[PDB]
RNA sequence: GCCCCUAAGCGUGUGCUAAGUGGAAAAGGAUGUGCAGUCGCGAAGACAACCAGGAGGUUGGCUUAGAAGCAGCCACCCUUGAAAGAGUGCGUAAUAGCUCACUGGUCAAGUGAUUGUGCGCCGAUAAUGUAGCGGGGCUCAAGCACACCGCCGAAGCCGC
RNA sequence: ACCUCGAUGUCGGCUCGUCGCAUCCUGGGGCUGGAGCAGGUCCCAAGGGUUGGGCUGUUCGCCCAUUAAAGCGGCACGCG
């Protein structure tokens, strides 16, 4: 869980999504998974 | 592709089947790019194989009475002209997909009618 | 804005039919009649409807 | 919205009543009952269709509408046919069976681990390494498999834990 | 580092920072430039830092333009000193810069890694500024 | 080289001043004068949306038809204001041209090519002077470089150039400068 | 200022807001949402998905113990052609494999990108007790944007 | 230098606590260059606890021996 005020797509697959006005992007890589916060 | 490229596609497959004196449709669906290129150096002799837009043909199809293949591009079409007789790329396709097991004709034409399969069969052996 | 209520009105509306009605009476008086004679504010209350524009969102 | 567009199909051996704004649906399987969002409205269509109506193109009823369509086609085709889900209980030590309606899995703990079978669920094994659970509802058949999923933490060494038929996790070693 | 050789007086007032920039409002020495939006004082140091950005990513080809000085000074009272007898020495030479005014410029042959340097170089200024091209 | 005019509609204005300017830029209108040597200038408002989207579409000098009152008039965007900050426009100056005269017109320049691994792409000059007809007027020039060594210098004297139009820019003028590729020690050594 | 504490519109007409934003704040980030202006492709079938193809010179040279499409450096050439990119990567010492890029089959119209905009979300963590709308409460705005009609409102003005 | 010079008593120690969480442990999770233990880092979390001594007036700090830890700060640098 990187939490940082920046979230980005780092590979081509890494996916944005929104849950509870927090959004986080979301990839099968684990490490890419993280939320803004 | 472009607007231009689809119309000389077409044009060009116009000028190619005027010329050619017969045409058979296949499915080119589970067979290997290697295996391909054989076929193709194989039949490169007399005949030409290649591959084309189903939606592409049918358009192209409108000048001559070919028009009654059209439910027959429903799948994989490779389509193959036999600038040099008829019956010597029918019987190496029909080789070819006894051996390969992958492949399927599909139909061809000749004598301004569309045959079955089994019919192409007969015609190949013939 | 009690009785205006009462006698189904608003305040603003009230006071700006009596303007267009002309009608000088002061808020003294208004106040002992609605103490006094509901008959009166019955009869105000019609004056101002009927002196009250056709809509009053008019640009006019 | 746009799979929306397209009608549910109804089989004949389904039966279907509608009362409003609640809808249940009659099968071999079982019956199954839900109730749809209020703006947008739902239609029996003579020929064996379902569709789903949306009364205009804001945001609630285009989300609503597909939502609907799909959860409607979920059900009928489970109430026809069915729903099951296979799991494979792959490691060393690990011993899995059932007795009864309850299951009993030796996952390697020091006390065993009983979970409790909830209403409209069947489970059935096959072999110690791997069962299967059928089902009706899709929402109770996640559920349990999220359950049963969730009682061994994620093993990205040795595979041990257990993971559904086509689960894939990704290998890796440390040489200290 | 960019410091001028000498000046005539070494301390000035509060430069005015008020106005739209009418100087250097259009980029013509290359092709593309960065353009910014707020009032600001922008540092030498913030100058060699985006530079260094600028050639860290270009690498090979193209070259920079720059169409500022940080020449103004700015002085600086050392710490535990009761304010006034006097002004303090100044520490950092700054260019006062105006909205709409052409920082950097650029003449690279690709969009892709040219809007890239562009940003690398954004993310380093203390202020908004955005990409423009030749073209108007 | 033929180009073909650019039909849009226009309006005189009604009231002249920094108020009134600024209330139809407001509004999505384009302050805009038309003089030239019929002596009789002109004050008007163009479509803010309409003139952005010729302008991206023949570049920075097209040829205009204007239309004033169903008056038809023949013009060139000569001379024109852009804001710093919102990128839009807010004035330009429409010069009144006739068919068969010659005009100065400035026209850009473009560099495309493959450079060896020894050359850095250098293009001081961008922009060059050109004096041509007003419908002969090109958008673009292109010059090529492929396997440029050493000293390259490209003289704008040098270019290629179509038929019907003067170099008015003298030949000492030069657009692209080919050198050697800088190093980590000149890069180090430079801004110290 | 006009919902109540408190005097006046739980006023009218047209739009935005889901955050109690309104009712503390930035760099920066985001398939939140509304408007306007574009271009590419799209009934010659787009975009996504779901079967197949994705190799032969070819292990391209230097470099290395090693370099085979995937440490690194140069053309980043070429053939069957539908398309193979000196390969975007997660793969092995190095091979070999999973793939992918463009393309071909069914379904059947929107699919992408920046552009200027009004609101929004995160970014947000201090000490006695809410404590950053005055409070209750307010989106079934009592918030915001634009017009219209009115009212309350001082020792200001008018009347005696 | 805005309140206090017709008076706001000052550092440490003893006793006595209180509050916030930027958390020391205890509690629950994400990732790893986390074979297992043993780790590193980030999030949520203030319910509870948070050593005794030698040295110096000390605060602080060094050293000695454990425990789960020997928290950071605010409260007129808490409290005559
Ligand atoms: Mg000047
Ligand atoms: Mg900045
Ligand atoms: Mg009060
Ligand atoms: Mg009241
Ligand atoms: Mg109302
Ligand atoms: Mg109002
Ligand atoms: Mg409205
Ligand atoms: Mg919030
Ligand atoms: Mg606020
Ligand atoms: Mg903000
Ligand atoms: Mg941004
Ligand atoms: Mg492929
Ligand atoms: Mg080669
Ligand atoms: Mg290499
Ligand atoms: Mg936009
Ligand atoms: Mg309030
Ligand atoms: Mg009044
Ligand atoms: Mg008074
Ligand atoms: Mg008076
Ligand atoms: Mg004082
Ligand atoms: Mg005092
Ligand atoms: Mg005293
Ligand atoms: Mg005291
Ligand atoms: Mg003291
Ligand atoms: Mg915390
Ligand atoms: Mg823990
Ligand atoms: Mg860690
Ligand atoms: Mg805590
Ligand atoms: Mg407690
Ligand atoms: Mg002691
Ligand atoms: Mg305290
Ligand atoms: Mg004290
Ligand atoms: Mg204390
Ligand atoms: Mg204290
Ligand atoms: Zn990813």
């Amino acid at each position: 869980m990187k939490v940082n005020p920046s979230v980005k797509p780092i590979c081509d697959k890494c996916r944005v999504i929104r849950r509870h006005g927090r959004v986080m992007v979301i990839c099968s890589d684990p490490r890419h998974k993280q939320r803004q916060g | 592709m472009a607007k231009a490229d689809k119309a000389t596609a077409v044009a060009d497959i116009a000028e190619q089947f005027k010329a050619s004196t017969a045409t058979v449709v296949t499915e080119y669906r589970g067979l290997t790019v290697a295996n391909l290129a054989e076929l193709r150096r194989a039949l490169g002799d007399s005949a030409t194989y290649t591959v084309a837009k189903n939606t592409l043909v049918k358009r192209a199809a409108s000048e001559a009475g070919i028009e009654g293949l059209d439910e027959l591009f429903a799948g994989p079409t490779a389509i193959a002209f036999v600038k040099g007789e008829a019956v010597d790329a029918a019987k190496a396709i029909k080789k070819f997909a006894k051996d390969n097991k992958a492949l399927v004709i599909k139909g061809g034409y000749m004598d301004g009618k569309a045959l079955s399969v089994a019919d192409v069969e007969k015609i190949a052996d013939l | 804005n009690a009785a205006a209520r009462a006698n189904d009105i608003t305040y603003n509306r009230l006071i700006q039919g009596l303007k267009a009605a002309g009608v000088e009476v002061d808020r003294k008086n208004l106040a002992e009649l609605a103490v006094s004679d509901p008959a009166a504010f019955t009869a105000l209350v019609d004056v101002a409807r009927a002196a009250l524009p056709e809509d009053v969102n008019a640009p006019s | 919205s746009r799979i929306g567009k397209q009608p549910v199909p109804v089989p004949s051996g389904v039966d279907v009543t509608i009362n409003g704004q609640n809808l249940s649906v009659k099968g071999p399987k079982g019956t199954l009952t839900l109730d749809v969002a209020e703006p947008i409205s739902v239609s029996r269509a003579e020929d064996g269709a379902i569709v789903v109506t949306r009364p205009d193109d804001e945001r609630r009823s285009r989300s609503l509408h597909g939502l609907s369509r799909t959860l409607i086609a979920n059900l009928v085709t489970g109430v026809t046919e069915g729903y099951t889900q296979k799991m494979e209980i792959f490691g060393v030590g690990y011993r899995v069976q059932l007795k009864g309606q309850n299951l009993e899995f030796a996952l390697g703990y020091s006390h065993p681990v009983l979970i409790e079978a909830p209403e409209g669920i069947t489970f059935a094994v096959e072999s110690p390494t791997k069962f299967s659970v059928s089902g009706i509802d899709k929402q109770k058949v996640g559920q349990i498999s999220a359950v049963i999923r969730r009682l061994r933490r994620p093993d990205p060494y040795k595979g041990k834990g257990v993971r559904y038929e086509g689960e894939q996790i990704r290998r890796k070693v440390g040489k200290t | 580092m960019l410091i001028p050789r000498k000046v005539k007086h070494r301390k000035q007032h509060h430069p005015e920072q008020r106005g739209i920039a009418s100087g250097g409002t259009s980029v013509s020495f290359g092709d593309y430039g960065i353009q910014a939006l707020e009032h600001a004082y922008i540092t030498n140091r913030q100058i060699e830092s985006a530079r260094i950005a600028i050639n860290r990513h270009i690498k090979r080809g193209g070259k920079v333009w720059i169409n500022i000085f940080p020449d103004r000074p700015l002085t600086k009272k050392p710490a535990e000193t009761r304010m006034g007898s006097g002004k303090g020495s100044p520490e950092w030479w700054v260019a006062n810069v105006k909205p709409g005014r052409v920082l950097f410029e650029l003449s690279y042959p690709d969009e892709k890694t040219a809007r890239d340097a562009l940003t690398r170089a954004i993310h380093k200024l203390p202020i908004k500024a955005r990409i423009v091209t030749r073209e108007e | 080289t033929a180009n073909i005019p650019n039909k849009l509609t226009a309006n005189v204005r009604t009231r002249t001043g920094k108020g009134a300017s600024r209330q139809a830029r407001r509004d999505g209108k384009v302050p805009a004068v038309l003089y030239g040597h019929g002596t009789d200038p002109q004050h008007l408002e163009l479509n803010a949306r309409d003139f952005a989207a010729v302008l991206r579409s023949h570049g920075t000098n097209a040829i205009l038809t204007l239309d004033i009152e169903g008056t038809e008039q023949l013009a060139l965007t000569k001379a024109l204001d852009v804001h710093p900050i919102r990128r839009n426009i807010q004035h330009a100056d429409l010069l009144v041209v006739q068919r068969g005269e010659k005009v100065t017109v400035e026209v850009t320049v473009l560099v495309e090519g493959d450079a060896t691994p020894g050359t850095l792409v250098t293009q001081d000059a961008n922009t060059i002077e050109i004096e041509a007809e007003a419908l002969s007027i090109p958008e673009q020039l292109t010059v090529s470089v492929e396997g440029v060594e050493a000293g390259t210098q490209i003289t704008a004297g040098q270019i290629s150039l179509p038929e019907g139009v003067n170099l008015i820019s003298d030949p000492e003028l030069l657009v692209v400068n080919v050198v050697e590729a800088p190093s980590a020690e000149a890069l180090e050594e430079e801004g110290a």
